[PDB]
């Protein structure tokens, strides 16, 4: 939940010694291979794909079959055998997958993981619109809180597909809607950021930033680019230094470190 | 110790600026605490705290402020290239616009000569003019002050050398500070030949007129944005990128922590001649600190162990007073004598 | 005293040292030797509570299916029972329908 996958799998390593809750572990384990919270990022100017992953499908593959319990075929389950199919990554092969799911989807074509991955298929091969109609549906069933962290991922899927049609600020209160059911929601916390900075506001989208780094596990070299862009373009002169703190935090060779912040460190400190 | 808040407030915000406590002067004897906070001259008390006068006399938020050394005026220095006087009785007497927005302000103790360093210049406000007696410096003045004499104005300079100069503006020193600007020196209103050389790498130098150093340059944990001597240079108030004031020894051996606070502190003052401290932050909030200092003592019946400069104990062996302090160096707690 | 040799000198700690061993041992992948550093305990059931050696060894060793250790599990569980009336029970209808 807050983004720290080494002591969840040591975690997860030990309970290896019960049939259902390490079954459900293990079910873990091999969730976290594509979604360990939430995975809308197909802004503009953003995209998705993992090529490297020849080797995650291996291991989703091998450490998939492990499930304990009843839990080596289920809609869970084999959507995650098609979770390693298209990340084998072909292109082919991703259209591949996209049929296998597109026989797994059309069985609930209304659950969000089975049309999540349609929309995912559909937009690394770039149709966008066959994703907004698999997203739509998506939501097609009723509002019942059983998939809300889920739902804010295909909420914020469907914003980005509509950023890339060309409008901002349905995806910023999206995104805002994103801090409802989960409190650590980084990708959002960026995304909103640079919606906000389309719509002029800056110093509210470096916080957000600035959160996006704090649940990105010390990750802000471009988010820190951006961070130090909106804390540099206020003026506001002794600023623009508590985001040097955070960005060398984030990475202590963070290169921006003498342009959007020394216009502001030494310009300034009382000024 | 004990460090008791006298009193801590969030200012009030008129005009639609940002509520920062930019600079913080005080009146010598330190009751009105002058606080130019965003674009106002927010006019406290220092044992109270009530905002006597809210002074919206600029028209960018005032970016720096500084009381008369004598004691009649205090003026406000923003990003809108004036400078706008406030008398003693806080009412806008005078207000000149430079050729540059302003940097710091320092007033003359001899009379009102407000020194007032822009980007490019420094306006020199004798105590009636509408003039800019301007201070042409191919670096930027980034720090001035005033020496309590009243005839030597530093103009620090944006290129790590604080370039005293005097009350016409000739360079005369070329303190080395380093390739670090010093935008905060102050002249202590007691030492004329202290300059709290306070830097953004965390170097605490306490230099004297040539450039060398008073006590060891400490390099601070935080990054400082106002460094200044509390009970005229026996102790340090350091303030940064830390959210409060620390204590300090003038060594650089910590003592205490003097506030605690919301946000940056982007100006640190002792009240002068007092236990209080100008602790104003990045979101405004000013607030002064009752920093006492109780003689933690130990004694068998002969050896009055009361503990000062707070690093050291000078332990009075009563029989004898002998008072030759123990120089551990850190701060004592609690102290007893076999 | 305590059991003849040096390294039996310090039976009570040797006792316990092999019972917190079957412990760690039972949730590690080595619960055969959890079973034997229990039959350590054996002989050294009379200090610590024997009933939880005993049902260490029985129920964990039957779901090991050691098809001997399971019978003289099931004949503690059914024969002189020190193991609760209601497990003992349960695991007696275990042995009536395993043996």
């Amino acid at each position: 939940y807050i983004n720290n996958p080494r002591e969840a799998l040591k975690e997860l390593n030990l309970a290896r010694k019960d049939t259902r809750w390490g079954s459900q572990a293990i079910l873990h384990m091999v969730e976290i291979y594509l979604n360990p919270d939430n995975d809308a990022v197909w802004e503009e100017k953003e995209n998705a794909d993992t090529p490297e992953s020849r080797q995650a499908v291996a291991t989703a593959r091998s450490l998939l079959k492990q499930v304990r319990g009843a839990d080596t075929t289920t809609q869970r389950y084999r959507v995650l055998e098609s979770y390693a199919i298209m990340a084998g990554k072909d292109k082919n092969e991703i259209e591949a997958s996209l049929n296998v799911l597109l026989d797994l989807a059309n069985q609930d074509p209304n659950n969000v993981p089975v049309l999540l991955a349609m929309a995912t298929g559909f937009m690394m091969l770039k149709q966008t619109p066959k994703a907004r109609n698999q997203l739509k549906r998506v939501q097609k069933i009723q509002y019942k809180p059983d998939e809300a962290e889920e739902f804010e991922r295909s909420w914020l899927l469907l914003a980005d597909i509509h950023i890339q049609g060309g409008k901002y600020d349905l995806a910023q209160d999206l995104c805002q809607k994103c801090l409802k059911y989960n409190k650590s929601c980084a990708k959002a916390w960026e995304i909103m950021g640079q919606i906000m900075e389309r719509e002029q506001a800056y110093k509210d989208a470096a916080d957000h930033y600035e959160n996006a780094w704090k649940h990105e596990n010390q990750a802000s070299a471009q988010v820190g680019f951006k961070l130090a862009f909106n804390y540099l373009k206020a003026r506001r002169y002794v600023e623009a230094v508590d985001v040097c703190h955070k960005v060398i935090k984030a990475f202590p060779d963070y290169p921006k470190i003498r342009k959007e912040i020394l216009e502001k460190a030494r310009m300034g400190l009382k000024p | 110790m004990r460090t008791v808040v006298a009193w801590q407030e969030t200012p009030p915000e008129k005009d639609g600026v940002r509520n920062v406590c930019y600079d913080l002067c005080f009146k010598p004897d330190g009751s009105q605490v002058v606080a130019g906070i965003g674009n106002r001259v927010l006019v406290y008390d220092a044992a109270d705290g009530d905002l006597l006068h809210a002074l919206k006399g600029h028209k960018d938020s005032i970016y720096c402020v500084a009381y008369a050394q004598n004691g009649k005026r205090f003026a406000s220095g923003g990003a809108d290239k004036t400078v706008i006087i406030w008398t003693s009785k806080a009412e806008g007497i005078l207000k000149y616009t430079h050729n540059d927005a302003i940097q710091c302000l320092s007033y003359n103790p001899v009379t009102q000569q407000l020194a007032s360093a822009t980007g490019s210049d420094v306006g020199l406000w004798s105590p009636e003019q509408k003039s800019v007696a301007k201070h042409k410096v191919a670096s930027r003045i980034c720090s001035i002050s005033w020496t309590a004499d009243g005839a030597y104005l530093a103009l620090g300079c944006f290129d790590g050398v604080i370039s005293i100069r005097d009350k016409g503006g000739s360079e005369k020193h070329r303190i080395e500070t380093g390739p670090s600007p010093v935008w905060s020196i102050c002249w202590n209103p007691v030492e004329t030949n202290v300059l709290c050389a306070g830097c953004f790498d965390g170097v605490l130098k306490f230099y004297m007129m040539s450039g060398q150093q008073k006590s060891k340059d400490r390099e601070l944990a935080f990054d400082p944005l106002c460094v200044s001597y509390f009970s005229s240079g026996e102790y340090i108030t350091v303030s940064g990128t830390d959210k409060t004031v620390h204590l300090y020894t003038r060594d650089g051996t910590y003592l205490t922590k003097i506030a605690d606070r919301d946000s940056w502190v982007w100006a640190v003052r002792p009240r002068p001649k007092h236990n209080f401290v100008a602790v104003g932050t990045e979101g405004g909030g000013i607030a002064m600190f009752q920093l006492i200092f109780s003689t933690v003592h130990g004694l068998y019946q002969d050896r009055y162990a009361y503990r000062d400069q707070m690093t050291d104990v000078i332990i009075q062996h009563l029989i004898t007073e002998q008072k030759v302090r123990i120089k551990c160096k850190d701060y004592v707690k609690k102290i007893a004598v076999y | 005293s305590g059991e003849a040799g040096v390294d039996s000198a310090w039976r009570g700690a040797e006792a316990y040292h092999f019972w917190l061993l079957a412990h760690r041992q039972l949730y590690a992948g080595n619960v055969d030797l959890a079973m034997r550093t229990a039959l350590h305990l054996r002989e050294y059931e009379d200090l610590l509570d024997p009933v939880e050696i005993y049902s260490f060894l029985a129920l964990a060793a039957f779901y090991n299916q050691f098809f001997g250790q399971c019978s003289k599990a099931f004949i503690k569980l059914e024969s002189m029972p020190s193991i609760p009336n209601d497990k003992r029970e349960s695991f007696a209808d275990l042995a009536m329908s395993i043996f």
